[PDB]
């Protein structure tokens, strides 16, 4: 379910109240400080990237906004960026987003078997969380040689800008897939 | 009858029920007795009304 | 020699740890040559830098191949108030290609240097590296290196002990293929989306914030202090004439256990594939089809991947350039119509649907090729697809509508009769079932 | 020959005026003047889409390509600058076939509400269809949709028919001065809107009217009123 | 002045006297060409349009309602001045609005935006 | 007889200062004369022997409201035995 308009919702409307964490503020400082004064909005792309991960992996229309506010640009110049990179989920997810099976390179080798398993695992459609705010199932892009044909993609949200991790996870099978996911159910992380 | 316009008419007529995001519109069952076709992206929870025939297209599914 | 260009000694490669068997951090680099001496290096000027480079006739990588001393030359050579600035394409989108990862994995050092050098050959006052979003744990890692470097006086106010001063900032895309072309990741870097510019505006007079810039690979800028080091003269030896040189190969496909390895430049395809992954799956006898270099490049068939030179030119005379350098193989067991469509639609996926020819054209040969996939389609649907690539190749704005075009003229005018076969047979079904 | 539509040029510097051939006949045109523009001053007239005289260049829609003698591809001829002793080529098989390709891309997509589109008579895209284009038509698989979002109550918008020429995003940019209109997502299937339930509030928020070559945007208190020719 | 030929014309003199407006039609906002420009036509003020009381139709009384435009169209400014004063009538030139060519590039919209200098 | 064959032998035949104009193409040989010599030129097409123009077909008139010679009378004729079709046309006042 990917959207270019908002149609606002309880989750996420304007009016809500969103502000940087304040070991987050020095990290947005950090992140400003790399760019001129004057080309501030060059910043757009990490500062949104932070927000995502401060929020627990979905950005908010008022995310959107208090980015806009921070590098001083109207907001539209944000709601353009957010939708045209493939990173930003703008749409709300679980602790963990697994993201499932990638392109032609991988297809070729067999992609495309691991995809009805996660989802008649937990029982929820691609895009859609649990009954529990925790696990979602998302599209990925391969990194580069994708010799291993199954592979899982994590995020880590639940700790959110502090404990944010990307890993990629090689040679997946069915079972052990089930088996990462009762591993991330408890809490602790699988080794990669 | 003849007391209710194609204004109130046409809208007692239920929405359609069809799956994915978009559906093709002819009017009649023959496509040259129609109008031009007219693809509609029936994503908003209102249905999606034709410009042509004012018939209106709602997703089943979701 | 001349009579076989085949086969490195492993003391004459360049990117040492590449598997990973050491430190990656500034001891190991240290201890493997890197920073050796660099103010030496950079203290003899621009001008020198720019010459070596001209001499050694490093070829641009990245599938650009545009010579590096010339991109290197374009810069200006007075500051009219406005700063120059240096981006590195780290962006290593197109999948089946895991060289750069794996470069700023293992050798981060050895990219910091490059830049370094980069930056002292053309007038920079900062370097910007765009590090792909997915490569999480690469960009953390290069940046633990970057802080080791400016902690050791390797960069920042006086760099290397040197009166020059160089600033390495990191920025990281969000996850878009197009974000690779060298002018949308000024765009991305600037602030705003990730979509190509018109060329006549060319970076060297107008790039990163309005001020001339120059993009290179990161591969290619990860060569550049070696090679100073080394010898100019040395570079050249390895290949042939004017396209000289040491190239990356991510071999992948159906071949058992595929390498990475690097070897010289115009390496033959045969040798190269039968010596370091072992062979192509089920012997060389299937051998359907290879795709030389990245999957932007036009399929060379079994006939003509016999006796080729894994060369900038050698290939491209093939109507088949050489990208990214990562071949990916096909055996007989598999069909060639799926895989291709299954590359249509990935182009169709990241387009960023900036002009009309590829916005629309790209989703017409994902559609046509989907139909004539299970032959669903006329036989004259041939000519139409070939019309349609000609149409869209040449009149877009940056190469990626020629990078969507290609594979479907090559499937076409290499594995056309499988189209026609395709074709029969379901007209033959179709009629025999009512 | 005359300018046409009698545009006058203004030699900011007499000494300065490079000598171009649009094709064939030498005109001079001072710095600057991109190739659009010198044959616009030589009575040649060129197929635009993005392209608008008031606001910022941009090379989408590649509908303006020309043929210079000097160039493999063929050039936008709406952004590239003039150069001293060009040899532009208009009417030629690659400037054309270009022209075609382009608008059959162009109208590839595009929804078959002409009847009911408010802007039939007047449309760019059929009356630039009707000469620079192809009759036949290819595309017979499924076309693309977008659904209609509110806004303003003077500007009734249809976004189906809408070449994504990104021409009002650059007047709202740049003339109106508030920017609330911006050009969202990517590849085939990006839209253009506010992206929340906003409206263009703006002193001169309507001449996105006719800025719009496309019936895309039409004004909605003239909606279906009349047809132009009358 | 010099109304020979509008006194030969044979046309009702009570028309002879009227307030004709000789200018050259601009291009249209809502497109872009310019193949309907450089053609100059007189324009009769054909004000006095009332409605039919049984349909709502367009009348009209005045036999100039649409020779201006349907026809009657002149290739410069002094063949249609000329005409006017051949038929006398009392005509008075608009000049028409000329576009101005400014030098316009692409790499304008990339500008350094100067220095961050404190402010 | 031929299309450019009557152009050829009309023009060198013709005295010169009867036609001021003179046209060929696919669509018809045209004769545009002055309109004194418009007589004459008509004598000359009636009676000589390999240009016997003998029926004119029809006296057409143009408007153009937009030169000093406003109107332009055509007089298109046919050569019934040597089977070609020439038009003269002069203006008027
Ligand atoms: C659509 C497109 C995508 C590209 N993606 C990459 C990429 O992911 N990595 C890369 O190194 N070059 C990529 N390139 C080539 C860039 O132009 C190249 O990085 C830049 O020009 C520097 O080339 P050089 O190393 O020869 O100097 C891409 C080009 C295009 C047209
Ligand atoms: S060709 Fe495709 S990727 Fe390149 S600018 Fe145009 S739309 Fe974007
Ligand atoms: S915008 Fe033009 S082409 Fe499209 S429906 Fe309206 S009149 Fe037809
Ligand atoms: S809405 Fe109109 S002006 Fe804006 S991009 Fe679409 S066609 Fe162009
Ligand atoms: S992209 Fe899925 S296996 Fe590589
Ligand atoms: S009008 Fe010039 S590229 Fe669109
Ligand atoms: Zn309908």
């Amino acid at each position: 379910t990917a959207l270019n308009y908002h149609l606002d919702s309880p989750d996420n409307k304007p009016d809500l109240p969103w502000e940087f964490s304040e070991a987050n503020q020095s990290k947005v400082k950090e992140i400003l400080s790399y760019y001129p004064s004057n080309y501030k909005q060059s910043a757009v792309i990490p500062l949104l990237d932070l927000a995502q991960q401060q929020n627990g992996g979905w950005l908010p229309v008022s995310a959107m906004n208090a980015v806009a506010k921070v590098i001083e640009v109207a907001p539209i110049r944000v709601y353009e960026v957010a939708t045209f990179y493939s990173m930003f989920n703008r749409a709300k997810v679980g602790k963990y987003h697994l993201l499932v099976c990638g392109t032609t390179p991988c297809m070729i080798r067999g992609s495309r078997d691991i995809e009805s398993a996660l989802l008649d695992h937990l029982g929820v459609k691609r895009g859609e969380v649990t009954k529990d705010g925790l696990f979602s199932v998302g599209e990925m892009e391969c990194m580069g040689c994708c010799v291993n044909a199954p592979m899982i993609t994590v995020a880590d949200y639940s700790n959110g800008s502090e404990g944010y991790t990307y890993n990629y996870f090689e040679d997946v099978t069915p079972e052990k897939v089930v088996e990462i996911v009762e591993k991330l159910r408890k809490g602790e992380k699988p080794p990669h | 009858r003849s007391k209710k316009s194609p204004m109130e008419l046409i809208s007692e007529v239920p929405p359609i029920k069809v799956d994915g995001r978009i559906v093709a519109c002819e009017g009649d069952t023959n496509p040259a007795l129609g109008h031009p076709i007219e693809f509609i992206c029936l994503d908003l929870n209102e249905p999606a009304i034709c410009k042509y025939c004012g018939l209106r297209y709602v997703q089943d599914h979701h | 020699e001349k009579t076989h260009f085949g086969g490195l000694k492993d003391e004459d490669r360049i990117f040492t740890n590449l598997y990973g068997l050491h430190d990656p951090f500034l001891k190991g680099a240290m201890k493997r040559g890197d920073w050796h001496r660099t103010k030496d290096l950079v203290l003899k000027g621009t001008d020198w830098i720019v010459n070596e480079m001209k001499k050694s006739g490093l070829r641009g990588r990245g599938g650009a191949g545009f010579p590096s001393g010339l991109k290197w030359s374009f810069m200006p050579k007075v500051s009219d108030g406005r700063p120059s600035y240096l981006v590195v394409n780290a962006d290593e989108s197109e999948p089946g290609t895991c060289k750069d990862r794996e470069i700023m994995r293992h050798d981060p050092h050895k990219l910091l240097e490059g830049c370094l050098i980069a930056g002292v050959g053309m007038r920079a006052s900062a370097a910007y590296i765009y590090i792909r979003g997915e490569y999480v744990n690469e960009r953390l890692n290069l940046e633990k290196a970057r802080r080791e470097a400016y902690a050791a006086g390797l960069l920042g106010k006086n760099a290397c002990g040197s009166g020059y001063d160089f600033e390495v900032y990191i920025h990281f895309g969000a996850g878009a293929y197009i974000c690779g072309e060298e002018t949308a990741l000024l765009e991305s870097l600037e602030g705003k989306q990730g979509k190509p510019r018109l060329k006549p505006p060319f970076p060297a007079n107008a790039g990163l914030y309005g001020c001339p810039t120059t993009v290179t690979n990161v591969e290619t800028v990860a060569v550049s202090p070696t090679i100073l080091r080394r010898g100019p003269e040395w570079f050249s030896s390895f290949g042939r004439k004017n396209n000289a040189g040491t190239k990356l190969f991510c071999i992948s496909g159906h071949v058992n256990k595929p390498c990475t390895v690097e070897e010289e430049m115009s390496i033959p395809l045969k040798e190269l594939i039968e010596r370091h992954c072992g062979g192509v799956r089920g012997g060389w006898d299937n051998l359907l089809a290879i795709i030389p270099g990245g999957s932007s490049v036009p399929l060379i068939p079994k006939n003509i991947c016999e006796d080729v030179l894994m060369d900038f030119d050698a290939l491209k005379a093939v109507q088949s350039g050489l990208g990214t350098a990562a071949v990916i193989v096909m055996d007989k067991s598999t069909d060639v119509v799926d895989a291709i469509a299954r590359l249509s639609y990935f182009y169709k996926h990241e387009s960023c649907g900036q002009c009309t020819p590829c916005r629309e054209g790209t989703g017409w040969l994902w559609m046509i090729m989907e139909r004539m996939k299970v032959g669903n389609a006329k036989l004259e649907e041939i000519d139409m697809l070939q019309e349609v690539t000609k149409q869209i190749e040449g009149h877009t704005i940056c190469a990626l509508g020629d990078a969507a075009a290609w594979p479907v003229q090559g499937l076409i005018r290499h594995f056309r009769p499988e189209l026609e076969r395709r074709i029969r047979e379901r007209a033959e079904r179709e009629l025999l079932q009512a | 020959r005359n300018p046409v539509g009698g545009a006058r040029v203004h030699f900011s510097n007499p000494e300065d005026a490079i000598e171009v051939f649009v094709d064939g006949y030498a005109v001079k045109v001072p710095k600057g003047f991109t190739v659009l523009q010198a044959c616009e001053v030589a009575g040649v007239d060129i197929p635009r889409f993005c392209y608008h005289s008031r606001l910022s260049i941009a090379g989408n829609c590649r509908m303006c390509l020309v043929e210079v003698e000097k160039s493999p591809k063929p050039v936008a001829s709406c952004a590239m600058p003039a150069l001293p002793g060009m040899k532009i080529k208009t009417d030629t098989p690659i400037a054309k076939k270009a022209r075609e390709g382009v608008m059959e891309f162009l109208l590839m997509n595009h929804p078959l509400d002409c009847p009911i589109c408010d802007q039939g008579g007047e449309c760019d895209l059929q009356d630039q269809s009707m000469a620079f284009g192809s009759d036949r038509g290819r595309f017979t698989e499924m076309k693309r949709s977008v659904v209609d979002k509110n806004l303003g109550p003077l500007v009734k918008t249809v976004m189906t028919r809408c070449i994504q020429c990104t021409r009002c995003v650059r007047f709202a940019s740049e003339v109106a001065g508030v920017q609330d209109l911006g050009i969202l997502g990517r590849g085939s299937g990006e839209e253009i809107g506010t992206y929340v339930e906003k409206l263009m509030t703006s002193e001169l928020s309507g001449n996105v009217i006719d800025i719009c070559p496309v019936g895309a945007l039409t004004s909605k208190p003239f909606a279906f009123k009349a047809r132009n020719w009358e | 002045k010099r109304g020979e030929i509008g006194k030969v014309s044979g046309i009702p003199e009570e028309h002879l006297s009227r307030k004709v407006i000789i200018y050259s039609p601009a291009r249209t906002a809502t497109q872009s060409g310019s193949g309907k420009l450089g053609k100059w036509k007189i324009n009769f003020v054909s004000t006095l349009k009332w409605e039919n009381p049984l349909m709502g139709w367009t009348s009209t009384g005045d036999p100039y309602a649409n020779v201006g435009d349907s026809a009657l169209a002149f290739d410069s400014e002094e063949a249609a001045k000329s005409f006017a004063e051949r038929h006398g009538w009392d005509y008075k030139v608009k000049k028409p609005n000329t576009p101005l060519l400014k030098v316009k590039s692409y790499s304008d919209n990339f500008k350094w935006k100067g220095n961050p200098q404190p402010e | 007889m031929d299309n450019q064959f009557i152009f050829k032998y009309s023009w060198e035949t013709l005295p010169k200062k009867w036609v001021k104009k003179m046209e060929r193409s696919e669509h018809g040989n045209r004769f545009d004369t002055n309109t004194d010599y418009l007589f004459q030129l008509l004598c000359f097409l009636k009676l000589h022997t390999y240009t016997r123009v003998q029926v004119l077909i029809d006296i057409c008139g143009v408007d153009y409201p937009s030169r000093k010679r406003r109107f332009e009378v055509v007089y298109n004729l046919l050569s019934t035995r040597y089977n070609s079709r020439i038009r003269v046309q002069t203006s008027a006042d």
